RNA sequence: UAGUCCGGAUUGGAGUCUGCAACUCGACUCCAUGAAGUCGGAAUCGCUAGUAAUCGUGGAUCAGAAUGCCACGGUGAAUAC
RNA sequence: CCGACUUACCAACCCGAUGCAAACUGCGAAUACCGGAGAAUGUUAUCACGGGAGACACACGGCGGGUGCUAACGUCCGUC
RNA sequence: UCCUCCUAAAGAGUAACGGAGGAGCACGAAGGUUGGCUAAUCCUGGUCGGACAUCAGGAGGUUAGUGCAAUGGCAUAAGCCAGCUUGACUGCGAGCGUGACGGCGCGAGCAGGUGCGAAAGCAGGUCAUAGUGAUCCGGUGGUUCUGAAUGGAAGGGCCAUC
RNA sequence: UGCCUGGCGGCCGUAGCGCGGUGGUCCCACCUGACCCCAUGCCGAACUCAGAAGUGAAACGCCGUAGCGCCGAUGGUAGUGUGGGGUCUCCCCAUGCGAGAGUAGGGAACUGCCAGGCAA
RNA sequence: CGCGGGGUGGAGCAGCCUGGUAGCUCGUCGGGCUCAUAACCCGAAGGUCGUCGGUUCAAAUCCGGCCCCCGCAACCA
RNA sequence: CGCGGGGUGGAGCAGCCUGGUAGCUCGUCGGGCUCAUAACCCGAAGGUCGUCGGUUCAAAUCCGGCCCCCGCAACCA
């Protein structure tokens, strides 16, 4: 539909991601939101990707 | 109504509360005079009580109802707990706003000894 | 034009006044809030009443509102 | 804020004994003046609401209101939450000094002035008027300014029938028509 | 003829008919064709009985009808099969039950009502009466 | 170099003269107000000489009442292979 | 222009009086269902697991309804 | 196929080519929390402004609103606004609800670590109930789990995911 | 102990509205000002602080009033489980249960704990 | 009781799919050209886009209730 | 999804080639011209070259990310 999905992957190396839902239709902006990592097992920035 | 608009400020505090079921610490500012009463669990009655009305307090101020005034009696009604034995209570802000008289008033208790 | 509708919900009250409930036992399926929780019970994320400790059920009717709110007796 | 002192003596004295205030907190007060305008043509130019905003923050000593419409009107094409003007509900010390930079110097600059209704009320003593020209201020020098945008002007005092509104008014030599 | 403009539905249950009815006594009038026979009078039945009571009369009076039909009746066509639907909406007939007073009257003398009356009453398929607005 | 001291209609108020009489329906004076209109589509008119173009004056008609009609004189071209 | 006057008529909002409702409720049964305690009665009639099934076209009568025409030894469900 | 109301006979459930309407999403915020606020529709006056733009006063009372259809529900507000933030977090999960089963739903509390608040506490999406398809096959990133003589690799497994 | 008031409740329309009267020594609200903490998507209205000349209108509590809201029997009526009958598209009899509505009437509360004023 | 499409100046037709703006032919009105009409030339007026509601920054446009129009269907025994 | 190649005034295309050149056709307005529409001639307005960034003396062209569009074979969840 409008919404197409996204993958928010972590900041450091670890390959640990998280998909959701994007707007692109609405926002060309990124995402950027800070969620916990179970490699790191702390709290990292999340980077956005496809 | 400026009264019946802070009591609706209570209700959601008040409330949770009673659901907790903790003891207590009412707070009842006053243009000129200040309220503080340590309620029991079942939240029908008191425990500790002091406030500015008490002549033996009054008279040690300046004016009755400011800071340092209402600070006197936080110093005071965390005094009269320990001696009954209450050390952990939990805040009833009452309707009012967290700034003043009622923040030098917990902050006075505290620093007291009220474990909360 | 019709034809159509739903799978029924199995709503309604589960366990009734009396019952000596345990732990987590859902005492009531509801859509709204016609039922609150009064002590030893919290609303639910559905508000799906459950039990939060054991003990018996008891439904009574406190409030200015007059509402419905069901409490747990630990029995 | 010079006629407030003569509000507080002048005035008080004279109205205790028309309706024989037994006690001296029966005297109705003026409470808040409104700086409202509503230009409405704003959907179509988003600068003509800043200028409008502007012409209110030239003549009040404070920032207005800007309010939102609270809802969608098809018969004047406006929508939910758009903007249709600004306020101003000065209560303090500047509304008394706004009371006398406007009764003295400005209700006798109309173009066409020939005196104030004393029928205008809502019947709780609320009186308003409304004026067409925004030239009768001190503030405007007409250079700066490019409409013929008027506004609305409402004060509400503490009174209890209108006549007394209309009494309490009259204390303050209100050119009446 | 009597019909409800614009209602919540258009089809409706059709529904069992059972108790007495409610309304009594002769509220306005003087006089009143209390009903005893249970069954439906339709909208057709209602306007039938109406000109015959209006014209006993001829044009004096006052004459009340207490009773709208308001309970659509559905019916399906000729050489149509069970099922593939509810009938489309014909006629509005209302649910009289025993001691119902449909019409009532009053600036006629109780002569010519027991003859008004009685003309419109064989115009209904349900059996009635023939009462008077006691003392409370 | 702007609808501006361009332009002058409209309209308000005050007056003049004529003639029994100025309302329907006169010309004019005074003050104020002060619009359209920035050379005008299709189309179309007159003129070759002191004519056109442009400016002003006079007379008949007539109590009063024309930008019209008739008449006069001043300034005065271009083009006709 | 302001804008007054009026009507062989209809009708909203309120007051009083009167009815209607499966998709209305400031009220509200009888039963039914759930849980606990006690008596008597019933070859344990209850529950769990395992071997073997059949069956998965139902009919009518009573009561409660949809549908049909409060028609059909009609048709679709509840319950006996 | 899924959701809501009635039919449905006051627990659950209950059919028909019975009666009435919707969904195949949406939002980085409309989420979380802290703190504050709470109308709709009318009567009256008033610049443009007139049935309907704005402001002020009164009556009134939740008929409003609640991202969407309907029902139940909400001012302790779940309705509205603003500040700060990302709990729309990871590993679990006593004990129940609901289904023939697959499966789905609720869930106090626990450990790690986080946001907001003075603190008590709250948050593992949104007032709730639809917004969705099983397996096989294949694709993508990660983890020496294995890897048909040995050391690797391919290919599988497992996690996330299309 | 009684008259008072403020605070936290229990029970929550017999408890709440309309109208009139009444209260300020204490309590409460309004009220003066606002360089500062804080605040208005403007504004010391609200929120907050520093104080309090004065007032008891507004507000709030209390009292009377019942014009409303509300509560509410007894009896009868509707309905109905079970067992029978009939003019069995609806009712009756036996027996157990038993409204709503309306009426007489009741009815503008009651009360627990603490802390001050005041008369003792 | 059905499916698809359509309803737009006086007669009608595009534009809709991919929303902020409405075009075309004949016709109407006035002028012009001719001795006059026609034709032609020139300018202008002329469309609540069937209706109501809603969503969307913008609705003729997207959805639906309703109304009107057209073709096909009533077949085997 | 993968690959190829484009978006250019009111429209399309050339120009992108090997980086320093935005023009042609129709259209608009005015004039010249004919009796008239047209044909024809001259002059003028009309284009962030889809966009951002980078390399560079200079980019619409070269390159990368993004949006949309067209063509292509393929589609054994």
């Amino acid at each position: 539909g409008i919404r197409e999905k996204i993958k928010l992957v972590s900041s450091a190396g670890t390959g640990h991601f998280y998909t959701t839902t994007k707007n692109k239709r609405t926002k060309p902006e990124k995402l950027e939101l800070k969620k916990f990592d179970p490699v790191v097992r702390q709290h990292v920035i999340y980077k956005e990707a496809k | 109504d400026k009264k019946s608009a802070r009591i609706r400020r209570a209700t959601r505090a008040r409330r949770k509360l009673q659901e907790l079921g903790a003891t207590r610490l009412v707070v009842h500012r006053t243009p000129r005079h200040i309220y503080a009463q340590v309620i029991a669990p079942n939240g029908s009655e008191v425990l500790v009580a002091a406030s500015t009305v008490e002549k033996a307090i009054a008279e040690q101020l300046k004016y009755t109802g400011n800071k340092d005034a209402a600070a006197a009696v936080g110093k005071a009604v965390a005094e009269r707990a320990l001696e009954k034995g209450i050390k952990d209570v939990s805040f009833d802000r009452s309707g009012f706003q967290y700034h003043g008289r009622v923040q030098a008033l917990a902050d006075a208790a505290r620093e007291a000894g009220l474990q909360f | 034009r019709n034809g159509r509708d739903s799978e029924a919900k199995r709503l309604g009250v589960k366990r009734f006044g009396g019952e000596s409930v345990l732990a987590g036992s859902i005492i009531v399926r509801q859509r709204g809030t016609k039922f609150h929780a009064g002590a030893n019970v919290g609303c639910g994320r559905d508000h799906t009443l459950f039990a939060k400790a054991d003990g018996k059920v008891k439904f009574e009717v406190k409030g200015p509102k007059n509402r419905k709110f069901i409490s747990i007796e630990a029995e | 804020a010079k006629l407030h002192d003569y509000y507080k003596d002048e005035v008080v004295k004279k109205l205790m004994t028309e309706f024989n205030y037994n006690s001296v907190m029966q005297v109705p007060r003026v409470e808040k003046i409104t700086l409202n305008m509503g230009v409405g043509e704003a959907i179509a130019d988003k600068k003509l609401l800043d200028n409008a905003a502007a012409d209110l923050a030239a003549i009040s000593g404070q920032k207005p209101l800007i309010t939102k419409a609270r809802k969608s009107v098809a018969g004047f094409k406006i929508r939910q939450g758009y903007p249709i003007g600004c306020k101003v509900t000065l209560r303090g010390e500047r509304m008394w000094e706004f009371f006398e930079r406007l009764i003295t110097i400005a209700v006798p600059r109309i173009r066409d002035f020939r005196g104030l209704s004393a029928k205008s009320f809502d019947g709780r003593g609320n009186y308003s008027m409304g004026v067409r020209e925004q030239i009768i201020f001190p503030e405007i020098d007409y250079d700066k300014v490019d409409r013929v945008r008027g506004l609305d002007i409402t004060i509400t005092t503490t009174a209890k029938s209108d006549e007394e509104g209309r009494a309490l008014l009259a204390a303050f030599d209100f050119p009446f028509r | 003829m009597l019909q409800p403009k614009r209602t919540k539905f258009r089809k409706m249950h059709k529904g069992r008919n059972r108790g007495l009815a409610q309304g009594t006594d002769v509220s306005f009038g003087s006089f009143g064709l209390k009903a005893v026979g249970r069954g439906r009078l339709t909208a057709r039945q209602i306007e039938a009985a109406r000109r015959a009571m209006t014209r006993a009369v001829k044009r004096q009076g006052k004459i009340w009808i207490r009773v709208f039909p308001d309970k659509p009746i559905t019916e399906k066509p000729l050489a149509v099969r069970m099922g593939k639907g509810k009938g489309n909406v014909e006629y509005w007939v209302a649910l009289i039950q025993p001691g119902k007073v449909l019409y009532e009257m009053d600036g006629v003398p109780e002569e010519l009502a027991r003859e008004a009356f009685k003309l419109a009453a064989a115009k209904l398929p349900i059996k009635t009466t023939f009462v008077t607005k006691t003392v409370m």
